[PDB]
């Protein structure tokens, strides 16, 4: 439901 | 923290929301 | 929050979304109180009845945010907790006695339009402001009805209600530490906090200085909007002398 979000918040 | 509570597209240039007068209201 | 209205841009500018990593969803709301410290309820992070125990590194925080499910490109920022701190008398077992917790970011927030601290009441506004009749807001991306979820920030005004209709109202013991807020059956209009709304800030634009300060953090209900139920919501200032603590010390 949620659009990803850039991945270097989850690195 | 000087600044707190007062938002920028509101407080800060003197604009209202479409509701905070009914806060005030029941503030008597 | 059910019952309640699409915010305005940047009205709720200290608004802050808990948000998971994985799987990726909406944990809670929570509230900017100065560029490297949020605010949210206990229960968002710990409910071992529910087997919810988060760590620093289970959650991001995201601020200045709108709509709920988009990534709000130049506008929202995302921050990563450096260090969580619950209650030391969080009562998890009974009735959420306490329901208090604060997040330190591990960078500080830059503020702009859309992010912004709110206030924490002084003995004087609290005392001013917090009483029957008295209106606060409410804004939360949580459910829009008990049993579906909004595009963007929702937003409710609701009356801070009588401690002994709020004591007579259910049976769950309450503290000095809380409050209730709601319109009654009899007064027809209706709006609360619900189920991912839990966290968010219950607010009061002061009448004395046109500032905004939270007295409240969503806590608990018990179920939505019903008629003659009301939201409880943790009392900010209360425990502000453990706020002031820890963020004295860690801080
Ligand atoms: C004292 C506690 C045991 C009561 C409990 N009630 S509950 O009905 O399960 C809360 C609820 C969960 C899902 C959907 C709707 C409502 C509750 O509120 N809890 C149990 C543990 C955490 C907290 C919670 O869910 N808080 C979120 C919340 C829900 C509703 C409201 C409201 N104002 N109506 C506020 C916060
Ligand atoms: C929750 O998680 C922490 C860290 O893993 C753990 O030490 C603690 O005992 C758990 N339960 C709590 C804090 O109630
Ligand atoms: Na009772
Ligand atoms: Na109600």
């Amino acid at each position: 439901d949620f659009e990803e979000i850039p991945e270097e918040y989850l690195q | 923290e000087a600044d707190c509570g007062l938002r920028p597209l509101f407080e800060k240039k003197s604009l209202e929301d479409k509701t905070e007068r009914e806060l005030l209201e029941s503030y008597i | 929050i059910v019952e309640g209205s699409d915010a305005e841009i940047g009205m709720s500018p200290w608004q802050v979304m808990l948000f998971r990593k994985s799987p990726q969803e909406l944990l809670c709301g929570a509230s900017l109180i100065s560029d490297r410290w949020v605010l949210t309820a206990a229960h968002c992070l710990l409910y071992p009845p529910w087997d919810k125990n988060f760590t620093e590194n289970d959650l991001l925080v995201r601020i200045g945010k709108h709509s709920r499910t988009r990534y709000e490109r130049n506008i929202e920022k995302i921050s990563m907790l450096e260090k969580i701190y619950i209650h030391p008398r969080y009562n998890w077992r009974e009735n959420l006695d306490r329901d208090i917790a604060l997040m330190k970011l591990k960078k500080p927030v830059a503020f702009s339009d859309y992010i912004h601290p709110v206030c924490l009441p002084d003995r004087e506004t609290a005392a001013s402001l917090l009483q029957a009749g008295y209106k606060g807001r409410v804004t939360g991306w949580g459910n829009l009805k008990e049993t579906g979820q909004p595009s963007v920030l929702q937003v409710v005004n609701l009356p801070i209600v009588e401690r002994p209709v709020c004591k007579d109202s259910t049976r769950i013991r309450i503290t000095d530490n809380m409050f209730c807020a709601g319109y009654k059956p009899d007064e027809g209009k209706r709006g609360d906090a619900c189920e991912g709304d839990s966290g968010g800030p219950f607010v009061m634009k002061s009448p004395f200085n046109n500032r905004w300060y939270q007295m409240g953090i969503v806590s608990w209900g018990e179920g939505c909007d019903r008629d003659g139920k009301y939201g409880f919501y943790t009392h900010v200032f209360r425990l502000k002398k453990w706020i002031q603590k820890v963020i004295d010390q860690f801080g």
